[PDB]
């Protein structure tokens, strides 16, 4: 038997961070033939999306 | 009438046995998990509910 | 920022 | 700017405590039951201030941590959220056994 | 003795709180709700966005 | 008695593993893959498997 | 890692006290501007 | 903790409050850098990574 | 206001680092805490409509 | 030979796609639509707004 | 014989793990009950997989 071991450091924040973030539209501008939505994806420092 | 109907969104998942991995980022990074070797749990007694 | 090497009763570190 | 540069200093930064200073746990007691046991597993009790307790009706308390309580069909005074406690009586005795 | 005494029409606080909105069930209320989370209840934020 | 394991505001419901919600009473979303399974639970299962 | 604090003086649960962990200039500022802009409840 | 109560006529909760130092201190080292570390001395909710 | 409800909690943070600094626990009572703070800070027979 | 074979009641794909919404013409759907533009479907955004 | 000598050496001896790798606990739930709590006491969790 051999086992692969997790990196156990420098791989996950100890800080309180959201796993999954929902963005709701700043602007909608619903029209007859379409439904626009405008978001603001805020990726702060320390985040990659 | 459209006001006289309902909705019953549902799922079936047979033979699965829901899994929650004891990993910080919930992915598989090794059989000995990320938190399976953290010296908060391994070295100290905790009583989970 | 605080480093808390406690095996029991650690801090939250909301941070940012 | 003096106050700002003097408050960004590490040794003097703002510290707050919640005034209640209490971990709030609700222990269910059915209608006719007259006794209750609170089993707490091992803990290091580092700096415990003490105990505080009343009994609150289940219908008068929203389920904790709820976006929406569908069983909450009461709109009077939630004694959990405010201080409107009225069942401090109906408490016969109490025992505490650290082990 | 086990009846909630504050669910009473002589609840002077609640009487005044309902009389602050009006005498009708149709109120265009305008209120100012304070922040009560202890970490941010009295937090003096410095310069920044 | 006080340590939720994710415990870092990870999931959209940080205090528990909401496997499914009632879609009829659902208001904010948090139901994934055209059924009543949640975003958080779906993320956990896909990350695990 | 440069502080090595006993984790209760960090949160001022068993700390030395406000009179001896705030900067002397901070305490002077709080005392001077204490009649109109309070800061004692923040420490 | 063992309680003996007067038998009421409806299900009731027992609102138990412990004595905790649920404190927090705010770290604001630079501009638009807001960071708080919480602590609750009997029942701290912090977990490893 | 949604206090102490993690599922529908509030959010305060800087914009440079979108890391929320407000963590709310279901086992704390923010609203009763404010009740006790206000009651200790002043007598409760005072009616402050704001 | 010139007739679209995918416009058939034995189009199992379309059958599954329609039975995911329900058995009625009045559907309160909840769907997740992926981003398909190749420049942004796999792009990894770094820190920023 | 060579295999036997190289397999009786302590450093290289067969190691086996149960594939499921799970401690199995059955917690009873009555017919109508819609809730269940699992109170497990303090343990060392020294290598729990999930």
């Amino acid at each position: 038997r051999q086992t692969v071991v997790a990196p156990t450091r420098n791989v996950t924040t100890e800080k309180a961070q959201r796993l999954q973030i929902r963005f709701y539209p700043i602007q909608t501008d619903d029209t007859s033939t379409g439904y626009r939505v405008r978001y603001n994806i805020n990726v702060g420092d320390g985040w990659v999306l | 009438q459209p006001g006289q109907v309902l909705s019953y969104k549902k799922f079936l998942c047979d033979n699965y046995l829901w899994t929650i991995p004891f990993s910080s980022d919930f992915m598989y990074m090794g059989e000995l998990t990320d938190l399976g070797q953290n010296p908060m749990y391994t070295n100290n007694s905790h009583s989970m509910v | 920022y605080p480093f808390d090497p406690s095996g029991v009763q650690r801090v939250q570190l909301s941070g940012g | 700017n003096q106050l700002e540069l003097m408050l960004r200093n590490a040794t003097n930064d703002q510290t707050f405590v919640d005034y209640l200073g209490a971990k709030n746990a609700l222990y269910s007691v059915p209608a006719g039951s007259t006794a209750l046991t609170i089993n707490i597993p091992a803990r290091t009790w580092e700096g415990m201030r003490g105990w505080s307790f009343t009994r609150i009706k289940a219908a008068e308390t929203p389920q904790l941590g709820a976006q929406y309580d569908v069983n909450f069909k009461y709109s009077g005074s939630i004694a959990y959220s405010d201080g409107g406690f009225y069942l401090s009586h109906t408490f016969r005795n109490m025992s505490i056994l650290f082990d | 003795d086990n009846v909630n005494p504050f669910n009473h029409h002589r609840n002077w606080g609640l009487k005044y709180r309902s009389q602050l909105l009006g005498n009708s069930r149709y109120v265009n209320f305008h209120i100012q709700v304070p922040q009560k989370f202890f970490a941010i209840k009295n937090l003096l934020l410095l310069s920044g966005s | 008695t006080s340590i939720n394991w994710p415990g870092n505001d990870r999931l959209l419901t940080p205090n528990m593993f909401e496997i499914k919600r009632s879609v009829a009473l659902d208001t904010e979303g948090f139901t994934m893959s055209q059924c009543d399974i949640t975003k958080d639970w779906y993320l956990i299962q896909m990350a695990t498997n | 890692l440069t502080t090595a604090t006993p984790r209760l003086q960090y949160f001022h649960i068993a700390g030395p006290g406000t009179r001896e962990y705030l900067s002397e200039d901070l305490q002077q500022f709080i005392s001077a501007t204490g009649s109109y802009f309070d800061l004692k409840n923040k420490f | 903790i063992n309680f003996e109560l007067d038998p009421m006529d409806d299900p009731t909760y027992v609102y138990m409050l412990y004595g905790v130092f649920d404190t927090v201190r705010v770290n604001q080292p630079e501009r638009n850098v807001l960071a708080m570390a919480y602590f609750r001395t009997p029942f701290a909710t912090g977990n490893a990574v | 206001l949604y206090h102490d409800s993690g599922v529908c909690s509030g959010t305060l943070n800087s914009e440079r680092s979108g890391m929320n600094v407000v963590v709310e626990l279901p086992d704390r009572n923010t609203e009763l805490s404010y009740q006790y703070m206000l009651a200790d800070m002043m007598s409760r027979h005072h009616y402050f409509a704001l």
